[PDB]
């Protein structure tokens, strides 16, 4: 984990110092191909979730269920897990306040707290595992479902 | 200058007022700790 | 051999950057899973007749 | 005396009422502490009067406040001690500039006019 | 009816130093804090120091708050960096005069925010029509930025 | 003239007096 | 019209005030120099206002050709340079060596991508020549602004000694020009000085923190940039406050030598050293000795609540009871170990379903409630 | 008949954030695209690193 994170720091510093590795011509070609594909299929862009969305609550329940699936197996809860469960329960108890907070985060939130990283050891390689703040986790889960 | 103490009921010099309030209520359990 | 006695004495003591919450955290209490999880696992498996 | 720059310096009788009214305004969430917040209130046109100390170390860091008060037509007065002004502001740290702000329906209005009249009498 | 007209006659015929007193001549007997101080301080400090004009505007707002035209003109006394954060926010807090909404739309137009300017102009028209002479500015802005249709 | 102890200072004084009693 | 009127105003200003500034600059190589500083601080404000006017005109004219570059390039000068380099011909947008200087490589991809999917039609010859003359005027005004800033940097050893002591004369000139002069900068709150010259850089997918928002000359000054990145906002705030103090001192021409400037610079360095001080020695707390005997614990409303929260519940009592000999079908696919026990299964002895003990409800901590109060 | 089975070697580690933001703005609201790409740019933390 220490070696991989040192290598990742080197790679990120290289990207920042040496700029994007995609030349403008390549990016333009990729973007033009995507635009032509979308125009051919007649794809309407996904709009921002309206405040009067017909499914604004079903998607929130689906998102909260996925966040509670990590705790479906009975286990001893530490502080972070019970804080996340309290946040999920608060969102379920007042769905509209949670939805308003989610939309506010989608509109105005561009900075986020640091996320922890661990590595699942499969004994053949390392699979990165990311721990995000539960408050941002709810918004990300709702966004994924929507 | 001279000021009346809100913690001791005595007159003190104006220059020592800040320290007088800072150490006039030093909690004795701090000394115990 | 070029480090003088005063320079040897000038070596500083090593301190710890992390604060009290990381060095000596309070005990992390473990609590049971809320009863609503048993209830919700119990709701599943109840099937509509139509 | 100590500071000739303290033109707006108030006397012992007036400074007691100044500090008492500053404390009362603090109790009413009507007081702003510091030279920067006094300047902000003067710019916003919300301060009805400005107090400051006569013992600031340069004394030129609150000397723009009289000019801005003349610009914004707001009375200003000086006191002889920063520590007492800070204590009247409810702050342990010394304060060399405090502002009292306009509020709608405040019950301190009459005392505000009384202190403003006294401040105007001090000037010239 | 002729307090601004006597000042306009003294500024054209005669000197501006006499016009600054003729504008204060009708404000010496009984001004009663009128709404024409925005047309008096701007006309007296038209060639006068902007700082003087700023002092007069600060005095006018303090003595006569909630004045839509005075506040709208005070927006444009202040420099561009302070026109939004302090000059128009507390102003919208103070009142919602038709001249106020027109001034906000003008400020947005000067910042080249076309959609915001059009929305605020529509709001100004809806809240009060044939008020504040906002139609001239709306027509000019639509000709400059909006389509011919 | 008199001086005004701050709100935190008032809380400390009251807490110390209550603990003394 | 407005483009021509601004040109006339710029020419009139450059004929007299810029010439006087150049003569005063070359003089050292009844006509004082303080008034020259005053009129130079007026020229920088006039040039900024008329440059905003020129940028507005250029943006309005170019919105017919490429109506998105204003959002992609927020800075006025960068917009003017980009529209000068690009023009009607967007085919040369590939491998623009001339655009790497104007725009960073992050937004060069964005403008190149957007230019490939723009609906704006080409301009005409009259529009092209008007736009080019406007851009040339804008660059001329920028060069004049650079010259007057050089003059102000030269004179800051005389006009603002304390503020030039605290921060370099380059940053001193850049903040004095943008603030409207020494008096206007001294009448400015310390919180508004750190934000002088803060370009609203557009986040190109990246987070707002990467773009370093709310950052100005002070932050990019030499002393603030001489700090680790995690300690630079605090340094910017402290330096801005001390610079405001020094400017207030200088606006009254007090402490000409710079005694207050050094008295503030050395305490700035002291604060910087204190922030970067090595952490002190903290003793390791040994593990508590294993505990034997009896320790009396109180009981009461708090103890009752804790026991109700932690004590066994009826549904959780049925959970850990498994019927003997009655094999049950696996419930949860992902974990075969998980089993409800007597919960929901015959033999538990309860005819009606067990209810949830609401004392075991999960709710957020007290400090997590505080964050929700700071969010809504 | 020739069948090619392969995989993009480092697609996850080589998705340019600016290009991804543009491609997302193509299909989703620009606010949502900006939020997603900003969420993909945060501080990765592990112990002291």
């Amino acid at each position: 984990t220490r070696l991989y994170l040192k290598a990742e720091q080197e790679r990120q510093h290289n990207y920042l110092k040496d700029g994007p590795y995609i030349t403008a011509e390549e990016a333009v070609a990729v973007y033009t191909t995507t635009v032509h594909w979308l125009e051919s299929r007649r794809f309407s862009p996904i709009p921002f979730p309206p405040l009067s969305y017909k499914h604004d609550t079903k998607l929130l329940i689906l998102a909260l269920e996925r966040l509670k699936e990590a705790y479906s197996v009975k286990s001893r809860l530490n502080q972070s897990q019970r804080e996340e469960l309290g946040l999920i329960e608060q969102a379920y108890d007042n769905p509209h306040e949670a939805l308003s907070r989610i939309k506010r985060h989608l509109l105005t939130q561009r900075a986020f707290k640091e996320v922890g990283i661990e590595f699942m050891d499969l004994y053949s390689h390392l699979v990165p595992v990311y721990d995000v703040e539960p408050l941002e986790k709810i918004t990300d889960a709702y966004l994924d479902q929507y | 200058e001279y000021l009346v103490s809100p913690i001791t009921g005595e007159k003190i010099p104006a220059s020592k007022m800040q320290e007088h309030m800072r150490i006039g209520l030093l909690d004795p359990r701090w000394l115990e700790q | 051999a070029e480090v003088t006695e005063e320079e040897w004495l000038s070596i500083p003591e090593v301190g710890d950057a992390r604060n009290k919450r990381q060095r000596n955290p309070r005990y992390e209490k473990l609590t049971p899973v809320p009863d609503s999880f048993f209830a919700k696992h119990l709701q599943t498996g109840e099937n509509h007749t139509s | 005396d100590v500071n000739p720059k303290a033109y707006p310096l108030a006397d012992a009788h007036l400074t007691k009422k100044l500090l008492d009214l500053v404390q009362q305004s603090c109790n009413y969430k009507q007081l702003r502490k510091g030279a920067n917040e006094a300047t902000k209130t003067l710019n916003r046109g919300i301060s009805e009067f400005i107090v400051m100390a006569a013992d600031a170390e340069p004394l030129e860091i609150i000397l723009h406040l009289p000019l801005l008060c003349e610009d914004k037509n707001v009375p200003y007065v000086f006191v002889r001690s920063k520590q007492a002004l800070g204590r009247a502001c409810g702050v342990s740290r010394p304060v060399i500039a405090c502002s009292v702000t306009i509020k709608e329906g405040s019950q301190l209005k009459q005392q505000i006019q009384s202190i403003q009249q006294s401040i105007e009498r001090l000037l010239v | 009816p002729l307090w601004l007209l006597l000042s306009r006659l003294e500024e054209k015929i005669g000197q501006l130093t006499r016009a600054r007193a003729i504008l204060e001549k009708s404000r010496l007997k009984n001004p009663k804090n009128p709404g024409l101080w925005l047309e008096s301080v701007r006309l007296e400090y038209r060639a006068g120091l902007k700082n003087i004009a700023n002092t007069l505007m600060a005095k006018a707002l303090q003595e006569c708050p909630n004045s839509g035209i005075l506040w709208s003109e005070a927006i444009f006394l202040e420099a561009r960096p302070q026109r939004r954060t302090k000059s128009v926010d507390a102003l919208k807090k103070c009142e919602h005069d038709p001249h106020v909404l027109l001034a906000v739309a003008k400020l947005f137009w000067s910042q080249r925010k076309i959609t915001k300017a059009r929305e605020w102009f529509h709001r100004t028209v809806k809240i009060d029509s044939d008020l504040g002479d906002a139609w001239a500015f709306f027509y000019k802005f639509e000709l400059q930025h909006g389509t011919e249709e | 003239l008199g001086v005004y102890l701050t709100k935190k200072e008032q809380k400390k004084l009251r807490r110390q007096t209550r603990r003394e009693a | 019209a407005k483009l021509w009127d601004s040109k006339m105003f710029a020419e009139i200003m450059m004929k007299i005030e810029e010439y006087i500034s150049k003569q005063a600059k070359a003089s050292e190589v009844a006509a004082p120099e303080y008034r020259v500083i005053v009129d130079a601080n007026n020229l920088t404000v006039e040039i900024e206002n008329e440059l905003n006017i020129i940028h507005k005109f250029i943006r309005d004219k170019y919105s017919k050709r490429f109506p998105e570059l204003e959002s992609l390039v927020p800075n006025a000068l960068d917009y003017i340079r980009t529209v000068k380099e690009l023009g009607n011909s967007l085919d040369k947008c590939k491998n623009n060596e001339n655009l790497q200087q104007i725009l960073t490589n992050a937004t060069i991809m964005v403008v190149s991508v957007t230019a490939s999917t723009t609906q704006g039609q080409q301009l005409s010859e009259e529009e092209l020549e008007r736009l080019e003359e406007a851009c040339d005027m804008a660059l001329e005004l920028n060069a004049s602004k650079h010259r007057i800033y050089e003059y102000v940097e030269s004179r800051m050893s005389f006009i603002a000694p304390n503020l030039s002591i605290i921060i370099g004369a380059s940053t001193a000139a850049k903040i004095m020009g943008v603030a409207g002069g020494l008096t206007n900068l001294s009448k400015m709150p310390a919180c508004n000085i750190m934000l002088l010259g803060a370009q609203r850089k557009t986040l190109s997918g990246f987070s707002s923190t990467s773009v370093l928002p709310h950052t100005g000359y002070i932050y990019h000054s030499d002393i603030v940039q001489s700090l680790p990145p995690d300690l630079r906002r605090k340094a910017a705030r402290l330096v801005a406050a001390k610079c405001t103090l020094a400017a207030r001192v200088d606006s009254f021409h007090e402490s000409t030598e710079g005694k207050v400037g050094y008295e503030l610079k050395d305490e700035i360095e002291r604060k910087f050293d204190k922030w970067q001080e090595p952490p002190p020695v903290k003793q390791v707390k040994p593990l508590p000795a294993p505990l034997d005997g009896q320790r009396k614990k109180r009981g009461g409303r708090r103890y009752r609540k804790m026991k109700e929260r932690l004590g066994l519940t009826e549904i959780r009592k049925q959970a850990n009871r498994m019927s003997f000999g009655e094999i049950e079908e696996d419930a949860y696919q992902e974990d075969l170990g998980f089993s409800l026990g007597h919960l929901g299964k015959s033999g538990s002895g309860r005819v009606r379903q067990t209810q949830v003990n609401e004392a075991t409800k999960a709710r957020i901590s007290k400090t997590l409630q505080r964050t929700l109060q700071k969010q809504s | 008949n020739v069948m090619l089975e392969s995989r993009f070697e480092k697609m996850y580690e080589k998705i340019d954030l600016t290009l991804l933001n543009r491609l997302l703005r193509l299909i989703v609201d620009h606010n949502i695209a900006d939020y997603m790409t900003a969420k993909n740019n945060v501080v990765i933390n592990y112990k002291d690193m």
